[PDB]
């Protein structure tokens, strides 16, 4: 008989880590893009939906 | 091992890096990219740590000196025995809340005026390791102010002993002299043996300084010297030259004679080198390498 395919995948017990940088890696905890606002008293706003 | 207390206070309050807190003529030495060695390195760093140096330096902090001057006094009174080592955790847990409740103005600087004289005027704990009066000078300054002066026969030779005898217990740090009971004693080494009863040797030799005996005379001092004398006058024999006791009285016999005795020593000690480094060097059994060795010496 014919088939249609339907898919998931299942990736539990963690998170989802979206990395604050720029290359996206673990190179440090004082990050690559977030330090340029060290001595930035800039309220930046994000609209995460 | 160390000469100063306050440079272990510099070195267990201060930061081993660099930090413009404290020492800003070095971490502005750095900013500026004007160093011998390693000049260009500071640009290479990133924005962290560029402005938590490069604000802290145009402008730096204002620290609390309290924590540190104490353990420039703390570790001062521990280098001179005056607490015990087990128990400065409790006296700087003790002088911090002192200088803490009274603080002023006055005592910050009363505590800095304490932290240069336990530097340059602790120089007397420099001093009298050296001219040791410790327990040396002023502790048998006592005891020649104790011996009579009028010695009925010899009063020269008398006064030239002891002359000899200050002497000792001055060119030497080690030894000192000390009141335990009614007499003083004398050691020639802290940790040291050949211990003279001082009061029980002077008491043996007076009445004895003017002799002149004659020179076939060995065995009768049993009864008339006693051994702590007879090694007194073996720690007095080094620092005894032939101007002392010239020739003809029984300290002739002895002194002289005591100087000869370590005259023998202070050589054979070198034949006796040479024998122990032949026995390795043709082949000798080691048990048999002393037995033999000392009765040619004795």
């Amino acid at each position: 008989v014919p088939s249609l395919t339907q898919k998931k995948f299942l990736c539990d017990r963690t998170m989802w880590r979206i990395p604050f940088s720029s290359n996206f890696m673990s190179m440090g905890a004082l990050t690559d893009l977030g330090q340029n606002m060290l001595y930035a008293n800039s309220a930046h706003a994000l609209d995460m939906t | 091992q160390q000469v100063d207390p306050a440079m272990l206070a510099a070195l267990q309050s201060q930061p081993s890096g660099v930090t413009p807190s404290d020492d800003w003529a070095a971490a502005m030495d750095r900013i500026l990219a004007l160093t011998t060695r390693n000049p260009e390195a500071f640009r290479q760093q990133p924005q962290a740590n560029r402005f938590s140096a490069i604000l802290e330096a145009v402008v730096p902090s204002r620290t609390n000196p309290t924590h540190e001057k104490v353990l420039a006094i703390v570790n001062a009174l521990t280098e001179s025995k005056a607490i015990r080592k087990d128990e400065a955790g409790l006296i700087y847990n003790a002088l911090l809340e002192r200088v803490a409740r009274y603080n002023s103005t006055n005592v910050q600087a009363n505590l800095d005026r304490l932290t240069t004289d336990v530097r340059e005027a602790v120089a007397q704990r420099e001093r009298f390791m050296h001219d040791t009066n410790l327990g040396s000078q002023v502790a048998l300054n006592a005891f020649l102010s104790t011996l009579p002066a009028n010695v009925p026969r010899g009063q020269e030779d008398y006064v030239s002993f002891i002359s000899a005898l200050r002497l000792l217990v001055a060119e030497v740090p080690q030894s000192e002299v000390y009141q335990s009971g009614p007499d003083y004693f004398f050691q020639t080494s802290r940790q040291g043996l050949q211990t003279v009863n001082l009061t029980q040797a002077f008491k043996n030799l007076q009445g004895m300084w003017g002799v002149r005996a004659p020179v076939g005379d060995r065995a009768t001092i049993s009864s008339l010297l006693t051994p702590n004398t007879r090694l007194l006058l073996l720690l007095i024999a080094p620092f005894t030259n032939s101007s002392t006791i010239s020739r003809d009285s029984y300290l002739g016999h002895l002194i002289t004679l005591y100087r000869e005795a370590i005259g023998q020593t202070q050589v054979d000690e070198q034949t006796f080198q040479e024998i122990t480094s032949v026995s390795r060097a043709l082949g000798q059994q080691d048990t048999g390498s002393l037995e033999a060795t000392l009765n040619f010496l004795l």
